[PDB]
C-alpha cells in the first residue's frame, strides 16, 4: 500500500512511521500541493528547460556554421567549384581546388572535434541521469542534495525532448521552537542516555523526543540506557527516569 | 598583450572566504540541518555523539572520552597547520 | 622615457617573451621605452529591449582616463550609477560588480552574498521541528544529442569528380570523420538506453487509482489524448523545441 | 584583416569558446561554494565543549 | 601564410583548452558533490571523505 510505502520512506528519513499515519491527509494535501505548483512553475518560466535548449540551440549552431563555411574561398578565386573549374583549365585550376579543399577539409575536422567535446559531455550527464534514476527514483538516497534540497522521499521519472525531468519529494521542517537539553540524565547515580532521541525539556520536566520533530515522552527505562555514573558526563542533569514494572508489582 | 587578456573572477577571494566561513558557521552551530531546511542550533558534544551514531558507535563512548576526543582534534588540526606550513609540494 | 639601464653596446630590449620593450633613439643616447597604445575588449549592458533601450558599456582592461564614470576592477564602467546598496547580482560584471535596471536607470553595485544569520547557539538549547513540508523540486538533465552524419564526398566537393579524385590524395581522413561521428551517433543510442531502459518489465497501475488520498493525475500517463504523455509530459514537450 | 576576412567565421567560434570556457569558471565556482542560503556567523563565545 | 600558420596555432590552444576546461569541469562537480555530501551532512561512502 502506498502510505505504508511512504511510512517506509519516513522511517527511512528518521521519522517514526505513526507520524505519517497521524498525517496522512495532511501530507497526502501538500503532496498534491505541490505536484499542482509544479506545472505552474515550469508553465510560467522558460529558463527551467534552458539546459535542453542550449543543448538544441548548440548543435544547430554548429550545423549552421559548417554549412556557412562552404562559402568562403579560403584563398581561392570563388567559393564556387562549378565557377574556378569552368573559368580556369584544371592545371591551374588544381591549386585553387587544393586550397579550397584544405579550408573545407580542416572546417569539417573542426566541427567534429567540436563535436566529440560536445558529445563526451553530453554522455556524462546521461550517466550522471542514469545515476539519479537508479539512486532516486528505484531507491531512496541518504545522499545529500542528490535527489533534491532536504530529506529525500521519493523522485519521478518524466520524459523531456532530448532529456529527463525529475520530480524530487523531499522532506522539509518547517517550524521550529527552541528548547533545553542535557547530555544525560541520571536517576539513582546512573547516567541515562537517549536510546534513539533527544532530552528536551519545555521549562519544568524533561522528555524524550525525536531528533527530526517534536514528539515528546515520558523518560522511561524503555527509551534510554544505562552506561556509567553521574560523574563522567559533562552536563549531566537530575530527573526521575519512570519504570513501567514497578506500577505492575504494585498492582 | 598579444590579444590576450584575462578576465578577472566574478566572486573575489573575499566573498569566496565569506561563502567558507558561512559553510563553517553553518556546521558548527546546527550540525547538517542547514543544508537540508532551516538551520536547528544544537550544541557540538551532541551533534558529535550524533556522528558517533551514525558511525556505529555509541553516544556514552562520546560523552565519556569528551575531553580526549577534544584534545585529539585539536592536535589533528594543529598538525594540518603543521603540514601545510612545511611541505610546499602538497598543493 | 625609460630608466632600463642598458650597456654601452646594447640598442634596443626585449622583454620576457621576445618583444621589442625598449629603443635607443639615432641621435640621442636616451633610452625610450615602447608601450602599445591602450586597447582592449568593448561588453554592452543592457537589460532585456522590452524592459529598456538603455544600455552601459564596459571597456575592459583600461583606465577612464585613457578613453557616472564609474572605475571597477573589471574595467572602466560608463552609464551606470554605482550604488551603496547591495542586492542579488542580476548583470555579472566582474570583481565582485554587479548591475540591474532599478528605479529608472542602470546601476552598479557590489553582489550580496545572501541574508546575514545567526544561529542562536548556545550550549544547552536545541531546536527541534514542531511540523513540516513536503517539497517537490524538479531537475533536468539531458540525455541525447541529435545523430548527425556528414559525408565528405558531396560535403566538401559538390558532385565534382576532379575534386574528389584531389581529395582521395589526403588518405583516410574523411574515413576517420565518418567512424568519429557513427561512434558519436551510437553513443547517444547508449545514453537513452542507460537512462530509460532500467526495467525489466512493463509495470501498470491499477484502474482505481486509490493511493491512500496520494494523487498523481499530473505524472501518470494521460489517455484521453492521442498521445499516451501525462500533462507535465505535455508541457515540457510543448516548451522544448 | 581584409585576407582574414576570407576565411570564414573562425574567429566566432574561436570567440564563442572561449567566451564559454569563461563563463563555465564561473558556473563551477558558483556550484561549488554558493550552496548555502544564507550568511550565518558563529557566536561569539566559543563554548563548543 | 602568415595567417594560415597562425589560425592553425590558435585553433590548437583553443582545442587542448577545451578539452582541459572538461576536465575542470568535472573535478568541479566532484568538489560540489563532496561539499554537499560531507560538508552538509555525514557521508556512508566509503574513502569518498
Ligand atoms: C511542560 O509540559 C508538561 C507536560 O507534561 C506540562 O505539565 C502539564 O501542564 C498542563 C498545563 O497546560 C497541566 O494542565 C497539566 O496538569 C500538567 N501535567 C503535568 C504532569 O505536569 C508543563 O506545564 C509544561 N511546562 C511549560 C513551562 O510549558
Ligand atoms: C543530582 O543529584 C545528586 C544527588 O541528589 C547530587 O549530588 C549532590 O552533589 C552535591 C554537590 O557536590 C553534594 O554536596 C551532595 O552531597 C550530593 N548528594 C548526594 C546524595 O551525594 C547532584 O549534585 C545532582 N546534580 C546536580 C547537577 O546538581
Ligand atoms: C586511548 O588513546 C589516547 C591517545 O589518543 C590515550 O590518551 C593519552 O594517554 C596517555 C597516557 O598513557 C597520555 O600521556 C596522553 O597525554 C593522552 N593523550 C591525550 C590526547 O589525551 C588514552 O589513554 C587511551 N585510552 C585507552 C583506554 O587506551
Ligand atoms: C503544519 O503545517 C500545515 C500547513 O502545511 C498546517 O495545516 C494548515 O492548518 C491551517 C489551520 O490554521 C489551515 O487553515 C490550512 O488549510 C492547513 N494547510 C493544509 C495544507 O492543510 C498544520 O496545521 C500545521 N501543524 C500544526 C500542528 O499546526
Ligand atoms: C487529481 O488532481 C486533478 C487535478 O490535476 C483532479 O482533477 C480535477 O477534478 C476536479 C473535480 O473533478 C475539477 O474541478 C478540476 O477541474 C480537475 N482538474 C484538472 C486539472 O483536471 C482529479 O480529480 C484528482 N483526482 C482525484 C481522484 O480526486
Ligand atoms: C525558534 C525560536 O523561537 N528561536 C529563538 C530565536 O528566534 C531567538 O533569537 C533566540 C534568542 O537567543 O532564541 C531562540
Ligand atoms: C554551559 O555554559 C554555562 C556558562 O556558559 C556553564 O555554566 C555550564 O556549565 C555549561 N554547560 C555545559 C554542558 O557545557
Ligand atoms: C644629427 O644632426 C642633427 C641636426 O643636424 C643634430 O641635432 C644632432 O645632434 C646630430 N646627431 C649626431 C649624432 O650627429
Ligand atoms: C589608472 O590608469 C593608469 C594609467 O594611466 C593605470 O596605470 C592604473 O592602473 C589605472 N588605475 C587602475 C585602478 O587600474
Amino acid at each position: 500500500p502506498f502510505p505504508m510505502q511512504m511510512a517506509y520512506r519516513f522511517n527511512g528519513i528518521g521519522v517514526t512511521q505513526n507520524v505519517l499515519y497521524e498525517n496522512q491527509k495532511l501530507i497526502a494535501n501538500q503532496f498534491n500541493s505541490a505536484i499542482g505548483k509544479i506545472q505552474d512553475s515550469l508553465s510560467s518560466t522558460p529558463s527551467a528547460l534552458g539546459k535542453l535548449q542550449d543543448v538544441v540551440n548548440q548543435n544547430a549552431q554548429a550545423l549552421n556554421t559548417l554549412v556557412k563555411q562552404l562559402s568562403s574561398n579560403f584563398g581561392a578565386i570563388s567559393s564556387v567549384l562549378n565557377d574556378i573549374l569552368s573559368r580556369l583549365d584544371p592545371p591551374e585550376a588544381e591549386v585553387q581546388i587544393d586550397r579550397l579543399i584544405t579550408g573545407r577539409l580542416q572546417s569539417l575536422q573542426t566541427y567534429v572535434t567540436q563535436q566529440l567535446i560536445r558529445a563526451a559531455e553530453i554522455r556524462a550527464s546521461a550517466n550522471l541521469a542514469a545515476t539519479k534514476m537508479s539512486e532516486c527514483v528505484l531507491g531512496q538516497s541518504k545522499r545529500v542534495d542528490f535527489c533534491g534540497k532536504g530529506y529525500h522521499l521519493m523522485s519521478f521519472p518524466q520524459s523531456a525532448p532530448h532529456g529527463v525531468v525529475f520530480l524530487h519529494v523531499t522532506y522539509v521542517p518547517a517550524q521550529e521552537k527552541n528548547f533545553t537539553t542535557a547530555p544525560a540524565i541520571c536517576h539513582d547515580g546512573k547516567a541515562h542516555f537517549p536510546r534513539e532521541g533527544v532530552f528536551v525539556s519545555n521549562g519544568t520536566h524533561w522528555f524524550v523526543t525525536q531528533r527530526n520533530f517534536y514528539e515528546p515522552q515520558i523518560i522511561t527505562t524503555d527509551n534510554t540506557f544505562v552506561s556509567g555514573n553521574c560523574d563522567v558526563v559533562i552536563g549531566i542533569v537530575n530527573n526521575t527516569v519512570y519504570d513501567p514494572l514497578q506500577p505492575e508489582l504494585d498492582s | 598583450f598579444n590579444g590576450l587578456t584575462v578576465l578577472p573572477p566574478l566572486l573575489t577571494d573575499e566573498m569566496i572566504a565569506q561563502y567558507t566561513s558561512a559553510l563553517l558557521a553553518g556546521t558548527i552551530t546546527s550540525g547538517w540541518t542547514f543544508g537540508a531546511g532551516p538551520a536547528l542550533q544544537i550544541p557540538f558534544p551532541m551533534q558529535m555523539a550524533y556522528r558517533f551514531n551514525g558511525i556505529g558507535v555509541t553516544q556514552n563512548v562520546l560523552y565519556e572520552n569528551q575531553k580526549l576526543i577534544a584534545n585529539q582534534f585539536n592536535s589533528a588540526i594543529g598538525k594540518i597547520q603543521d603540514s601545510l606550513s612545511s611541505t610546499p609540494s602538497a598543493l | 622615457e625609460s630608466n632600463k639601464k642598458f650597456l654601452p653596446f646594447q640598442q634596443f630590449g626585449r622583454d620576457i617573451a621576445d618583444t621589442t620593450d625598449a629603443v635607443r633613439d639615432p641621435q640621442t643616447l636616451e633610452i625610450l621605452d615602447i608601450t602599445p597604445c591602450s586597447f582592449g575588449g568593448v561588453s554592452v549592458i543592457t537589460p532585456g529591449t522590452n524592459t529598456s533601450n538603455q544600455v552601459a558599456v564596459l571597456y575592459q582592461d583600461v583606465n577612464c582616463t585613457e578613453v557616472n564614470v564609474f572605475q571597477t576592477r573589471a574595467g572602466c564602467l560608463i552609464g551606470a550609477e554605482h550604488v551603496n546598496n547591495s542586492y542579488e547580482c542580476d548583470i555579472p560584471i566582474g570583481a565582485g560588480i554587479c548591475a540591474s535596471y532599478q528605479t529608472q536607470s542602470i546601476i552598479a553595485y557590489t553582489m550580496s552574498l545572501g541574508a546575514e544569520n545567526s544561529v542562536a547557539y548556545s550550549n544547552n538549547s536545541i531546536a527541534i521541528p514542531t511540523n513540516f513540508t513536503i517539497s517537490v523540486t524538479t531537475e533536468i538533465l539531458p540525455v541525447s544529442m541529435t545523430k548527425t552524419s556528414v559525408d565528405c564526398t558531396m560535403y566538401i566537393c559538390g558532385d565534382s569528380t576532379e575534386c574528389s579524385n584531389l581529395l582521395l590524395q589526403y588518405g583516410s581522413f574523411c574515413t576517420q570523420l565518418n567512424r568519429a561521428l557513427t561512434g558519436i551517433a551510437v553513443e547517444q543510442d547508449k545514453n537513452t538506453q542507460e537512462v530509460f531502459a532500467q526495467v525489466k518489465q512493463i509495470y501498470k497501475t491499477p484502474p482505481i487509482k486509490d493511493f491512500g488520498g496520494f494523487n498523481f493525475s499530473q505524472i501518470l500517463p494521460d489517455p484521453s489524448k492521442p498521445s499516451k504523455r501525462s500533462p507535465i509530459e505535455d508541457l515540457l514537450f510543448n516548451k522544448v523545441t
